[PDB]
């Protein structure tokens, strides 16, 4: 088996971008869903 | 309409389940 | 509930009386169980306290469930059918 | 039953802006 | 369905003839403590 | 109907009972079947399970 | 040691997994996953079987207007029987389904794989150092898993008798059970049911204890049990209470497993029919009797056909 | 020193874990088993290179420095060790010690090589061909005791004198 | 369209136990 | 059936974000 992977790094994000992603979900929801129902 | 409901409820859950669960491995 | 509290008293018997000390102390390794049924069923106790509260906690939800149940069944309201298969 | 799913997702929205408003995370 | 027969015969026996020379290579235990 | 269930029982008891020994067998001979010797636990020469 | 067999089974045999998998686990985990995903896939969408082999199809898949709890698997056909009936020797993938296949490819499959991890469950006991004996403890489930599903068709004749992978299928595989054998009234059913009950009733008393006890003792809670009941002085140690904890469930199970494949071969329960009789020769009726009856209704709904 | 003295034969942070007593696993417990795989992996990364001083000393004839090599890196061998594929010892530990056996055999010492040589067979070193043929130990195997061994630790599998006498008769 | 209902709630039960499996919080 | 499926999208909505909301205040 290879040694341990050295550029190994981890992802984070703070409060203010799950804000920012769940009103990005769901103004894009509340926007095309009258659409898709159609 | 069912397509529609389906794509909304997918659309709703998946993508702020999965920032969900990015931040709560963060903190 | 019943289920699971006859499961429960199983697996904990089994697995205290499976890793003793050779000879106060705990007689039995809790980590050596805690990693035994970690890495085969996946979860595991961690926290002596919390699992024989658990073992508490199962046996009483189901039977006053079922207590509730019955409540329900002295005035004849009943899940008997279900309609739309009718 | 679509009006049902529109004020969800309204109400849902404004649930994102108030928590927005009033839980915010302190600088750093 | 000749071909999915061989394809599962071919899949077992390889699992089973795997499984069997695991075991077969493990050494006899033994108490060096004794 | 007698001989069926009768020796499908035995049958079944006996199969406990190899497993049974065959364990224990296997425990003493490998000398950790009293218990774990509490100052060099296998477990504890492993890292942390995360 | 890079050789290709080396660095496999090093990587096998590894606690470094997160779950170990073991020699065991070679057969364990792909016979559980094709079965699971077999099952998966039946119960979402699958035609109606034809159960009792008259072309009467018998609708069980969730897609086709039935819910969850009524939803299941259905056996095997009647018309098959014992015989081995895997796809390929299906005339085709669609005369296969309407029959009943993917049962008993699940219930193959999940013997299996139970069996498995059985073993697994001594080899990782083994290599951490511990007691080997946990296995035997699981052997209980495993001897009513393979009661239901294996024993009790060979016994019948047919793989139809089998539980079918449902909620309400198990619950109408329950009812035609006591009607054709009195399960309710055979001494091993009653010894599961005591198994059961026991192990309920010893799980909360024993939580109970230990917790109440865990203040910041043992000897508390040990004189808390003499004093409440009459009884003193048992169970003094830890040891032989953790043991007779596993040994009563564990017991209780092997005993209705094995009443279930005893009725496999038809040896039913007690049959306590004109048992009590008056003078000159009247019948008097008995709770049995009245058990009687409701086997009765039973067993004469159940006959499907004339 | 271990090494000197055999060729002449020739809690600070386990507090915390002692979370043990009370049944429960804890971050103590933690901590003590990261550190305690730490030092068994540089327990034998150390005993890896000492047996690489040991080999490229004995290129050099000093069997001397060889033999208290061997007999050191045999010292730091864990107690109660479970390998992963069920060993029980370091594979390490097997060959070692056949190495050592040998060189017990170059010092004049063929009444302890045999029970370095039976040690060996203890641990497992199931293969039997070299000892037999190996020129090298050949002088220790002039003892018949070497043969002993070898013939309670590797038996004829046919036993020709037997089948032979039943012959005869 | 009951279907999709059962669905959702039998894959998100799956994904809740994933989750507890492979993803477990390390005690203290 | 629309007053099921409403129930249901409730029960499964607030109280699991509520969860949550605690959840992540806590971490
Ligand atoms: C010929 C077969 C055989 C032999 C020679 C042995 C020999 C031994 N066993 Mg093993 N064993 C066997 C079969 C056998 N066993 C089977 C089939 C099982 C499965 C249940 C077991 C399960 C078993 C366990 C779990 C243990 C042993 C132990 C022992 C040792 C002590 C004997 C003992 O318990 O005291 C004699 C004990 C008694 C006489 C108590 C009898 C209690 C039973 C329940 C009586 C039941 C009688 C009843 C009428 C039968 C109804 C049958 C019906 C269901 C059809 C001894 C080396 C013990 C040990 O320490 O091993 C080193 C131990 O812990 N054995
Ligand atoms: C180790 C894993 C494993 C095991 C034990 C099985 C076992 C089985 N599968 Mg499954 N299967 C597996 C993996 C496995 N499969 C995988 C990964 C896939 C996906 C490709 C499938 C897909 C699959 C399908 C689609 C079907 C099966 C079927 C079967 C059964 C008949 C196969 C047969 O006749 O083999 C015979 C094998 C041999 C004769 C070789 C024997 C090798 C040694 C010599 C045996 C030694 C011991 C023995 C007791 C003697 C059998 C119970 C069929 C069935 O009807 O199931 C009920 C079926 O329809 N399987
Ligand atoms: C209150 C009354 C009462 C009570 C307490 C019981 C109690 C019991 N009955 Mg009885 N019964 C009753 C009334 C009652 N019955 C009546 C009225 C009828 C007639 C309608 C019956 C008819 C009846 C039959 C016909 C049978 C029972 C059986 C049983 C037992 C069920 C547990 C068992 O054996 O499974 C043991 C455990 C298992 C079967 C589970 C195996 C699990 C496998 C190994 C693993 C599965 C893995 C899983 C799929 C994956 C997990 C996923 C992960 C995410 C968690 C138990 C002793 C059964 C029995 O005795 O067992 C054979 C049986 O066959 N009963
Ligand atoms: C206070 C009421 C009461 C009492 C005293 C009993 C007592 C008993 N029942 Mg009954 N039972 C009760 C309520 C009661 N039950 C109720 C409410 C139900 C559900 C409707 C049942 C269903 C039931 C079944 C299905 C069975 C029993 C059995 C038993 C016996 C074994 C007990 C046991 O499991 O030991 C556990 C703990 C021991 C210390 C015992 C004579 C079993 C038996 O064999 O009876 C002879 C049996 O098969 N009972
Ligand atoms: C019906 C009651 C009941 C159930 C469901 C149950 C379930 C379980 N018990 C286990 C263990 C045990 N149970 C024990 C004693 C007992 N168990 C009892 C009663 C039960 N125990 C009783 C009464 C006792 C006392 C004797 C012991 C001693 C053990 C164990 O050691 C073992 C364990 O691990 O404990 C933690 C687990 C085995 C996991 C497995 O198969 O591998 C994993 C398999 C996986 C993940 C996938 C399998 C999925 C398959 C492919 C589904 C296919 C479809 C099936 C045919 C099922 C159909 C479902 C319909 C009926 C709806 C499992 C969670
Ligand atoms: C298409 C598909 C997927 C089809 C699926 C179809 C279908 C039928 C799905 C299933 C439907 C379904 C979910 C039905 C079940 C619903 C149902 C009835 C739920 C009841 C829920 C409810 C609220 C009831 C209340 C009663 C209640 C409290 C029950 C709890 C039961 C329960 C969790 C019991 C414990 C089970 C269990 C496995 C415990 C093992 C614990 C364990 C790992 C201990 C090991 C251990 C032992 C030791 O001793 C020590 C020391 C340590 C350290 C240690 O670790
Ligand atoms: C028709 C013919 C019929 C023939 C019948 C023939 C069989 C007669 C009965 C024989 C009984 C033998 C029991 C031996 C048990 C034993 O040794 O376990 C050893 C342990 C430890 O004993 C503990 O052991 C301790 C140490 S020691 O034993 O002294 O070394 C000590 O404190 C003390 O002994 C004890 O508490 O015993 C127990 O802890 C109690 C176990 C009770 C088992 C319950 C079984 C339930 C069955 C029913 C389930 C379904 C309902
Ligand atoms: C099938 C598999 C699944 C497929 C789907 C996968 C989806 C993946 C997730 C995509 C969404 C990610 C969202 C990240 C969200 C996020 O956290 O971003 C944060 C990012 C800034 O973050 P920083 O780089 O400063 O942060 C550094 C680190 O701390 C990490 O955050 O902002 C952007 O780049 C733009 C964001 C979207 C645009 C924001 C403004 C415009 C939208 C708002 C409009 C409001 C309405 C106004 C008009 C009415
Ligand atoms: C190779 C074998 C693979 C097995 C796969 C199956 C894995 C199942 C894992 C179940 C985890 C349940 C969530 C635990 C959540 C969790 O984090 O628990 C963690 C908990 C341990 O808690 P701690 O000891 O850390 O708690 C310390 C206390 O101080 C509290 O903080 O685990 C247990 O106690 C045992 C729980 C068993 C409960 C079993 C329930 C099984 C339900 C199955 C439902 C199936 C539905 C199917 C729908 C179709
Ligand atoms: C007929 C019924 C079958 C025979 C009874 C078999 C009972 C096996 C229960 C296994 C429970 C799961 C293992 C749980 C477990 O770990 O057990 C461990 C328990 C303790 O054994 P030790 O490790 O102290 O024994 C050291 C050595 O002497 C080998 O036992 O084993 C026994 O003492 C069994 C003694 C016979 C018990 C006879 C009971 C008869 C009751 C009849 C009424
Ligand atoms: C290699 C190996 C491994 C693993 C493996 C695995 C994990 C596997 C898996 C596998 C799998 C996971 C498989 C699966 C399979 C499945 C199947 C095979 C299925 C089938 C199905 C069908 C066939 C169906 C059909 C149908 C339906 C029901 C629907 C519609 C209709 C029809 C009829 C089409 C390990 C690492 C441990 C070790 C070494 C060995
Ligand atoms: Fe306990």
């Amino acid at each position: 088996m290879a040694r341990p992977n050295p550029n190994k790094q981890v992802v984070e994000l703070n409060r203010t971008s799950l804000y920012w992603g769940l009103l990005l979900i769901f103004v894009l929801a509340v926007l095309f869903s009258s659409y898709i129902f159609n | 309409n069912i397509y529609g409901l389906t794509a909304t409820a997918l659309f709703i859950i998946i993508p702020t389940s999965f920032l969900l669960i990015l931040y709560v491995k963060t903190a | 509930g019943v289920l699971g509290a006859a499961l429960l008293c199983a697996i904990h018997g089994a697995t205290v009386e499976n890793t003793l000390f050779e000879d106060a102390e705990e007689t039995y390794s809790m980590v050596t169980a805690n990693r035994f049924w970690s890495q085969i069923f996946g979860v595991a106790f961690s926290n002596k306290r919390w699992l024989h509260f658990f073992m508490l906690l199962v046996p009483v939800t189901g039977l006053w469930m079922s207590a509730i149940g019955v409540v329900g069944l002295a005035l004849n309201l009943r899940a008997y059918d279900f309609v739309s298969q009718e | 039953m679509e009006a049902l799913v529109y004020t969800f997702l309204l109400v849902g929205t404004l649930g994102i802006i108030f928590f927005s408003i009033f839980f915010r995370d302190p600088p750093r | 369905m000749l071909t999915l027969k061989i394809f599962v015969y071919t899949v077992v026996t390889f699992f089973v003839c795997l499984f069997i020379f695991g075991f077969l290579s493990n050494d006899p235990a033994r108490n060096p403590g004794k | 109907s007698w001989l069926a269930c009768s020796h499908f029982c035995l049958g079944f008891f006996f199969f406990i009972g190899h497993l049974w020994h065959a364990g224990r067998a296997r425990a003493a001979a490998a000398g950790f079947e009293k218990g774990i010797d509490r100052f060099d636990e296998p477990v504890l020469s492993m890292r942390p399970l995360d | 040691n890079s050789s290709l067999w080396a660095r496999f089974c090093e990587w096998i045999t590894s606690t470094e997994n997160r779950l170990y998998i073991g020699w065991f686990g070679v057969i364990m985990i792909p016979c559980l996953l094709t079965a699971t995903s077999v099952f998966i896939i039946a119960f979402i969408a699958a035609p109606p079987v034809d159960i009792d082999g008259i072309r009467e199809p018998v609708s069980g898949s969730l897609l086709y207007g039935n819910n969850i709890i009524t939803g299941a698997v259905i056996p095997t056909s009647n018309a098959i029987g014992l015989h081995f009936y895997p796809i390929w020797e299906a005339a085709s993938l669609d005369e296969w389904l309407y029959n009943g296949g993917p049962y008993q490819l699940i219930v193959c499959h999940f013997l299996l794989g139970v069996y498995c991890y059985m073993g697994r469950e001594w080899e990782l006991s083994f290599r951490l150092g511990m007691r080997p004996w946990i296995a035997v403890a699981y052997s209980a489930p495993v001897a009513a898993a393979s009661a239901v599903f294996l024993v009790y068709p060979i016994g019948q004749g047919s793989f139809s008798d089998g539980m079918p992978l449902g909620i309400s299928g198990t619950f109408n595989f329950m009812i035609v059970f006591q009607a054709e054998h009195n399960i309710l009234m055979h001494p091993f059913h009653m010894l599961g049911v005591a198994g059961v009950f026991g192990g309920s009733l010893f799980s909360a008393m024993h939580g109970s204890l230990v917790t109440s006890s865990l203040i910041r003792n043992i000897v508390a809670a040990h004189g808390y049990f003499g004093r409440l009941i009459f009884q003193y002085a048992s169970f003094n140690n830890s040891r032989s209470l953790h043991f007779f904890l596993a040994a009563w469930p564990v017991i209780g199970i092997w005993f209705t497993a094995l009443g279930l494949s005893t009725m496999a071969f038809n040896l039913n329960g007690f049959n306590f029919n004109q048992s009590v009789v008056d003078s000159q020769g009247r019948v008097l009726n008995t709770w049995a009797d009245i058990i009687n009856r409701a086997n009765l209704g039973m067993e004469v709904m159940h006959e499907r056909n004339a | 020193n271990f090494g000197q003295i055999m060729y002449a034969i020739r809690d600070a942070a386990e507090k915390q874990w002692k979370e043990r007593a009370g049944g429960n696993y804890g971050a103590g417990t933690k901590e003590i088993q990261a550190r305690n795989y730490v030092q068994r992996k540089e327990n034998e990364r150390k005993r890896r290179e000492m047996f690489d001083d040991a080999l490229a000393k004995f290129k050099e004839n000093d069997i001397q420095g060889a033999l208290v090599e061997f007999e050191n890196i045999i010292a730091m061998e864990p107690r109660n060790f479970v390998g992963d594929n069920f060993s029980r010892n370091t594979p390490i530990y097997k060959v070692t010690q056949y190495n050592i056996a040998c060189c017990y055999s170059m010092l004049d010492q063929v009444e302890e090589a045999i029970k370095s040589l039976d040690a060996a067979m203890l641990s497992g070193f199931d293969n039997y061909d070299q000892i037999r043929r190996d020129k090298n130990l050949s002088k220790a195997r002039a003892n018949p005791k070497f043969q002993a061994v070898l013939d309670k630790y590797d038996e004829p599998v046919v036993n020709w004198n037997a089948v032979k006498a039943t012959f005869g008769a």
